[PDB]
């Protein structure tokens, strides 16, 4: 382990729209032995955490919010996007000793 | 109801020290652990280290040799204390967990 945690670069959506973020291992299918999290980042490098252990959803989060597994990798989908949406969203993958997140994805809510 | 914060010196002086403490409410340090994150302009965001309910810690190996993650249950505060600094450690430094549920403000740092 010493791996790197990749996520789509950005990705633009409408109000009422369904997308889905993804995020991969380069050493291989993601289990739920990485807890995948998901965070995100609002304007004015505030932090909320969405999603923990795979698909866990922190308490106060929207319902349209929701993690998953999805192939080889961990998903973030958000059923029913909103303007509010717009962000950059991380993804930590815990690997044998450390955490490690994602580059991040810029989240366009047009 | 569960608030974090950080709470750091912003300025610092190239191979001084580094102080920055975590205020914690709405739990108990004694169940969560939690984490140490920077993330500096030009994107990045790493994990630094994290300390569990049990005093147990863990580190990131590029950085290991210069941190070091310490607590006070009973005053519900993580310290944070790294050395060495330079340029590369200006950063927005934030302490978090309940496996990142919650965040907090974060605290500036500029070297030199």
């Amino acid at each position: 382990a010493d791996a790197v945690v990749t996520q789509e670069s950005a990705l633009t959506t409408s109000p009422g729209e369904t997308v889905t973020l993804t995020c991969r291992s380069s050493t291989g299918a993601v289990t739920t032995s990485n807890y995948a999290s998901w965070v995100q980042e609002k304007p004015d490098h505030l932090f909320t955490g969405l999603i923990g252990g795979t698909n866990n959803r922190a308490p106060g989060v929207p319902a349209r919010f929701s993690g998953s597994l999805i192939g080889d990798k961990a998903a973030l989908t958000i059923t029913g996007a909103q303007t509010e949406d717009e962000a950059i969203y991380f993804c930590a993958l815990w690997y044998s000793n450390h955490w490690v997140f994602g580059g991040g994805t810029k989240l366009t809510v047009l | 109801d569960v608030q974090l914060q950080e709470s750091g010196p912003g300025l610092v002086a190239p191979s001084q020290s580094l102080s920055i403490t975590c205020t914690v409410s709405g739990f108990s340090l004694t169940d969560y652990g939690v984490n140490w994150v920077r993330q500096s302009p030009g994107k990045g965001l790493e994990w630094l280290g994290v300390i569990w309910g049990d005093g147990i810690t863990d580190y990131n190996s590029a950085l290991k040799s210069r941190l070091s993650v310490t607590k006070d249950n009973s005053k519900s505060q993580v310290f944070l204390k790294m050395n060495s600094l330079q340029s590369g450690d200006s950063a927005r430094y934030y302490c978090v967990t309940g496996l990142f549920d919650y965040w907090g403000q974060g605290t500036t740092l500029t070297v030199s």
